[PDB]
């Protein structure tokens, strides 16, 4: 139920995007999904 | 129901990332989070006193975590060891 | 002993239009896995056979290009529902089907007429539901291809909508590696995962992979049926001057970029003729003076 | 004159797409039928440098084929819908026999098991001087297969009927499986005729033609090798069989006219084939033929080239029972020959990879209950 | 990379010095060993079994790694240690920008509790993942670095649009086609036949969250028989007669779905492993 | 220097035109062919367990092509059980047997 | 046979370096880049080649020392020996010595080698010498993969070991271009090798196309699940399934055996059932949803059943 994003994401987006993740979700879903982001972002770079 | 999404499951489950979900949802029913360290302190020095080799699969502490998360109705593998099959 | 086996450890069936499988190569030795890996990723995503449905003639049933009174859907909607249908045959070139129902409220599911050859994976699946009393009536054409359709035989048309459907018969495929190595060995297992549509099972998947594998790699071992100044720079480096030439010929061949004797001797005849104000009295006198030595 | 019993009709209930294939004949394990000397395309530059690595035989002998349960197990393992009719005995060899078929999916309802008569043992009498045997004692299970035992239901659902002329041998199991080969003509299918001439019928050609003429007209397809072709023919091979280049008189393309003989009214299309080398097709419109490989890793027991013929007969028939109104078109039968010249190189290479290699001088190997092998690391060595 | 948030890579000659007592220990207890002195030979024979027996000891026992200098509040934190060759401790690379990674080879100190109290304070406090927000007003200390927000930039950035995509005008004179699912634009994506920029429409199940900002729709396609098309910016709403919401299509590229695909996935697959 | 000794065309056709006290085992085999090697070693694990109360040969089919087709022969790998005295008759084998079915046939018949 | 391939350059930089191109143009459109990446995945890192391993020296305090009469130390002699390349193809250990005497150089002419193993420099530099005195050098050769690090130091005193590479193939290229044909997709792929002179490009290509496909062989082997390379491995273990172990027996007899109707039998074959376990596996109640059955049908697989075995493990009343 993530919002969808049309627009290109800096750094203060994701900080963002963590700090609203970590409010609804918890420290436990956060921890999974920053870590797919970062694979995510390694294989793209 | 995403077809492409065992990879991530067994790379959970044989990771270790269950004990990380099963501390945080046990730290949900308990106000300190020292008492909590030290009612399972105490449970696992009870537990090792009583049968020193027999502390359960490898420790007590995991033994410990997942009595406690086998008596919620949350299926846990003892002490949070499984061997891998596959290896010659 | 130290035979290469494969095993299947992990068979789900999560439906009729999905199925998925786990597979272990355990002897490898190292460097070998990440290239089988890729390899047979490769051909399970390109080389399988598919069939499914290409062309839709439409004009049969009533519709006016844009809106069908009888079907609920759009024709564009149909053609979507058309294209999802999965398919199970070894078809060679073409082959026509048609569908035909006759009712008053019906949903239009696996009523296609098809040869022997061909059949329905998916039963289930609905061409078009809340079809008010009309008759329905629809051409289809099917092909079996690898990739995909880049071009179509017939390019004009007279009602026949070509859907660009890709084959596809596995939908995802992932290779992992483990290495189990104790000393100086290096050990490492494959760990094949693959995803088809149905129309194979995931243990077929890898046996026409390999045998496509072994069919492209086997060209390679075919074979067809049989039936003074004498030095190195002492001529190399001489240059067109310092052999007497007429005046013409020289600033002719200087014009075309000719300066050593080995500049000369490569240049026939014929492209020596292609020089400008370059005539046959001047080839007999140039390899007179390269003779003349 | 022949009997049919269809009773229910559940043709289109339970069939399945992939049309079933009856192969008849006898179940054995390891026999070759004949061999002949033949030619090979291979290079013979890389040969001459791993002479001390390469296995490469002094004479090249290749046999016709396997055993009917061996082109079963092939065409079970390409994905095709196989049964196997015969009989076997009821001792351990035939029930361990029956296992190999229906470990790898072939279908053995067919295959009928007596308790009286062993497997692979016939009874055999002196007979008069000369060392004449007399094999009246007693039938093998795999000769004496009953007229009645034929199970009618499979012949029925069969699409396509193949069998050898090792059947054909006995006088008892000839009229058996003529009636049986009868039986699935009229229900409605073709017939494969696979003529691997076994040892006592390359005496002479004439005989060896009258022999076989029972046949070769109840049969619409027939795969025959380039040596039997010369042998029922009158043409005398006339290659070097032991030279170290291909010079083209070898893989010889027979014109149509040498065909002409042969050929008869309800035949449709004649497989010459000269291995996974060169492939040859005579129909009755055109003919073509399909280079091949036949360069792989060939050890002892492998080297009589006999899994090459029977995947090139599980393609062949795999190819041909799909598309059955593509018979006699040019480039499927291309594509088949294609097709059955790759599972032929790979069945090829399988047996050369699961069977290894013999032991060489120095053997201190475990030594197997039945045999002795090693690898193909292990035969690499320097003494 | 490869490493969890919660495992770091420790070296076989710091594991062995660190774990001596617990595998000469383990080595007494069961067998093969009946002295200290042979229990020592053996660990200095370098046998398999003696490595095997150290990886079932650190298979679950928590490590502490702390910077030397300790600047922040966060310098020091527990890991679960990994056996891996080499002579460099191998963290993630999330937890060492959150560290003050430097150029230099920074030197970390590894300590191991002993008493059980040690352990589940280690184990259950002083993780990685419990504590996340800086203590000065609440932001997240552990950010995608460098490369990770360089790679989201260019999955989220998309392509050109205007003048730099087309030469002339468009007045004068198809995309790629409708995809039912992300599945099948990443498919075709892995397949190269869309580029990573080619824009492309997807079939959006009618989930009611159309992102967008506040602009009307460019053109409304009203017809005679009652469906009307609304054009916006970004998507397509098809809408019937009677305030029906038929077909919602997206018209966006392949790194923006498989953002939100992983995503989606991500936080489903740990829901599922929860139970 | 083996067990199995090679024989010829007139020597094989005299051991059963006289007379023995232990069984003979007539193997056909062929150069070329790969199941017959394979036989050899498993003849040759028989023979060296009845070192005196069996007796095994082998005769080629290249060279004997003649002898081979009077002896109703079918394949490359193929034996003939034949036993000392008269009347007792003849057992073909047709094909790669175990050596359990070689004992089950050399003792019990 | 519309697939064509042929040496398009051939070249000798050197004794020690060999170039070579080829051609593969009828290709088609997804064919050529896997066949690209494969091939020289198997070009760089799956060929194999002999080097010396081992070398032995007559009587030298350490490797690092020197030697009258010589310019090189022990070291530098070491590492020219590294670079002398050999041509083998059995596996193993052989042994090879030089034993050059007087004043000069000492090159590969000088060692004397198995009548397996060849030398194709001939030209190589060793080490040189100044002085009459005797050089003695002992030898190793072996054929592996890859490259070897010199870890072990045990079954011999007084010899040290060189890191030897096996790689004969130096570098590897390829390149993709169109054949233009209109509706068809087809491609034109080439292929460059370099070869350290060992073997020539074309018996390097041989010999990665035979390694690719007996890498890609083994997955149409059957599913394992007793000693392999005997053609007897289906008869000793049948005789020993049903006699070491219970319930295994139900596993080897299969549907066909039991006298079953066609009909039934070919509906339990549609409905992956093909062993007796299986058909004991399912309750009775499974046996109806599968389409084309009856009622009467179970009735009479009950009775056969029945008269077959004792009882049923799954296919009771409940
Ligand atoms: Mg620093």
């Amino acid at each position: 139920n993530l919002v969808f994003h049309n627009k290109a994401i800096n750094g203060t987006a994701m900080k963002r995007l963590i700090s609203r993740l970590i409010d609804h979700f918890g420290m436990a879903y956060t921890s999974h999904i920053l870590d797919q982001v970062k694979t995510l972002g390694f294989q793209q770079a | 129901r995403i077809p492409f999404l065992e990879e991530q499951v067994r790379k959970i489950r044989d990771g270790g990332k269950l004990l990380t979900m099963d501390i945080h949802r046990l730290l949900l029913n308990e106000d300190n989070r020292f008492d909590f360290v030290n009612e399972i302190a105490a449970e696992a020095k009870q537990y090792v006193e009583n049968n020193r080799d027999e502390y359960g699969a490898k420790k007590a502490i995991l033994h410990v975590l997942s009595n406690r998360m086998n008596d919620a109705g949350v299926y846990r593998a003892e002490a949070y060891m499984e061997s891998d099959p596959f290896k010659p | 002993t130290r035979t290469l086996q494969w095993k299947c450890v992990e068979s789900r069936t999560d439906s009729k239009r999905l199925y998925y499988g786990r597979f272990i190569l355990s002897p490898l030795m190292k460097g070998q896995a990440d290239t089988i890996g890729i390899a047979m990723r490769r051909a399970l995503l390109g080389e399988i056979e598919g069939t499914c449905i290409t062309r839709v003639k439409s004009e049969k049933v009533p519709h006016e290009y844009s809106t069908i009174t009888g079907i609920q859907e759009s024709v564009h909607e149909i053609l979507m529902n058309l294209k999802e249908i999965i398919l199970r045959s070894n078809l060679y070139g073409t082959s026509d089907a048609s569908i035909c129902v006759k009712g008053p409220g019906s949903v239009t599911a696996q009523d296609i007429i098809l040869p022997p050859y061909v059949e329905i994976v998916d039963n289930t699946q609905h061409i078009a539901s809340l079809t008010e009393p009309i008759d329905f009536c629809i051409g289809l054409q099917i092909e079996r291809n690898r990739g995909y359709l880049i071009k179509t035989p017939h390019n004009f048309q007279d009602g026949s909508y070509p859907i660009d459907a890709v084959f596809m018969p596995v939908r995802n495929a992932n290779h992992s590696i483990h290495s189990y190595g104790n000393g100086n060995e290096k050990q490492e297992i494959l760990f094949l995962e693959i995803w088809t549509n149905g129309s194979l099972t995931p243990k077929e998947a890898l046996h026409e992979a390999s045998r496509n594998l072994i069919d492209l790699f086997i060209p390679f071992l075919h074979m067809e049926e049989d039936n003074k100044n004498k030095k190195k720079i002492a001529l190399k480096s001489i240059f067109i001057d310092q052999s007497e030439l007429p005046s013409r010929i020289y600033n002719c061949l200087k014009m075309s970029n000719i300066y050593t004797l080995l500049d000369l001797l490569n240049n026939s005849q014929e492209d020596l003729m292609k020089i400008e104000h370059f005539r046959s009295e001047d080839v007999k006198r140039i390899l007179g003076i390269l003779e003349k030595y | 004159e022949e009997l049919d019993f269809d009773g229910g009709e559940d043709i289109s209930f339970s069939y399945g797409w992939p049309p079933l294939v009856c192969c008849f004949g006898a179940a054995q394990h390891a026999f070759v039928p004949s061999g002949r000397p033949s030619n090979r395309l291979v290079d013979h530059e890389w040969h001459e440098r791993m002479k001390d690595a390469i296995w490469d035989p002094e004479k090249f002998t290749r046999a016709p084929g396997g055993c009917s349960s061996n082109v079963a197990v092939a065409l079970a393992s390409l994905g095709g819908k196989v049964a196997f009719m015969g009989k076997l005995g009821d001792d351990d060899f035939g029930q361990s026999l029956v296992y190999f078929m229906n470990i790898n999916k072939v279908q053995t309802r067919s295959v009928r098991l007596d308790s009286k008569k062993a497997t692979a043992i016939t009874h055999m009498k002196i007979g008069k001087r000369g060392g004449l045997r007399m094999t009246t004692t007693k039938p093998s299970a795999e000769d004496s297969l009953l007229k009645s035992e034929i199970n009618i239901d499979v012949l029925k659902e069969a699409k396509m009927f193949y069998f050898n002329t090792f059947s054909m041998l006995d006088p008892n199991m000839r009229l058996t499986t003529l009636r049986a080969t009868k039986i699935s003509k009229k229900l409605g299918g073709v017939v494969f005729y696979d003529v691997n001439l076994p040892f006592p019928l390359w005496e002479s050609g004439d005989k060896a033609k009258t022999f076989i003429q029972q046949a070769w007209d109840l049969a619409d397809i027939i795969e025959v090798t380039k040596q039997e072709l010369e042998f029922l023919c009158g043409i005398k091979p006339s290659e070097r069989f032991d030279t170290k280049d291909n010079d083209r008189s070898k893989f010889t393309h027979y014109p149509p006219e040498v065909i002409a003989p042969l050929w008869h009214e309800n035949l449709k299309v004649l497989f010459v084939t000269n291995g996974t080398s060169k492939i040859h097709y005579y129909t009755k419109e055109h003919n073509s033929a399909v280079l091949g490989l036949e360069d792989v890793p060939l050890t002892p027991y492998t080297s009589d080239m006999s899994a090459s013929g029977d995947g090139i007969i599980a393609g062949i028939i795999r190819m041909l029972t799909v598309q059955p109104h593509l018979m006699t078109d040019k480039g499927y039968l291309e594509r088949t020959l294609k097709y059955a010249i790759s599972c032929g190189v790979v069945d090829q290479w399988l047996q050369a990879r699961r069977l290894g290699y013999p032991p060489k001088e120095g053997m201190e190997d475990d030594v197997v209950p039945d045999d002795h092998g090693i690898k193909s690391v292990t035969e690499r060595e320097y003494r | 990379p490869s490493l969890s948030l919660h495992r770091c890579g420790l070296p076989r000659e710091i594991a062995i010095e660190l774990f001596q007592t617990f595998v000469i220990r383990g080595l007494i207890r069961q067998h093969l060993a009946s002295n200290i002195g042979v229990a020592k030979s053996k660990i200095r024979e370098k046998e398999p079994i003696v490595w095997e027996i150290l990886q079932e000891v650190m298979q679950g026992h928590p490590v502490l790694l702390n910077r030397a200098p300790t600047l922040h509040r966060l310098g020091i934190q527990a890991f679960q240690p990994v056996l891996v060759e080499g002579r460099a401790i191998c963290l993630h690379p999330l937890v060492c920008k959150g560290f003050n990674a430097d150029f230099d080879g920074d030197q970390m100190a590894v300590h191991v509790p002993l008493s059980l109290e040690a352990q589940v304070e280690a184990r259950l406090l002083m993780f990685s993942h419990m504590n996340l927000l800086s203590p000065a007003i609440g932001d997240p200390i552990s950010v995608p670095t460098q490369d990770m927000l360089i790679g989201l930039y260019v999955l989220t950035s998309g392509n050109h649009r205007g003048i730099c995509v087309n030469r002339y005008n468009p007045c004068n004179r198809t995309k790629e086609p409708f995809f039912s699912n992300s599945y099948d634009a990443i498919g075709a994506y892995r397949q190269k036949r869309i580029n990573l920029d080619s824009p492309l429409w997807l079939r959006w199940r009618l989930d009611q969250r159309v992102i967008a900002s506040r602009e009307t729709p460019i053109e409304v396609h009203y017809e005679s028989l009652g469906t009307f098309y609304e054009i916006y910016g970004h998507y397509l709403i098809v809408r019937s007669l009677k305030k029906q919401i038929l077909f919602i299509y997206i018209r966006t590229t392949v790194g923006h779905i498989a953002l939100y695909r992983e995503i989606e996935e991500a936080i489903q697959g740990f829901s599922r492993a929860y139970s | 220097d083996y067990l199995v000794k090679k024989v010829s065309a007139k020597d094989i056709q005299e051991l059963i035109k006289g007379e023995r006290n232990v069984p003979l085992i007539i193997d056909f085999y062929a150069t070329w062919c790969g199941p017959c090697i394979l036989m050899a070693q498993e003849l040759e694990m028989l023979a060296v367990e009845y070192e005196s109360n069996a007796l095994i040969v082998k005769v080629d089919t290249d060279d004997e092509y003649e002898f081979a087709r009077d002896m109703q022969v079918r394949g490359l790998p193929t034996l003939y059980f034949i036993s000392p005295d008269p009347n007792k008759d003849a057992i073909r084998t047709e094909g790669l047997i175990p050596i359990q079915m070689m004992r089950d046939i050399i003792n019990n018949d």
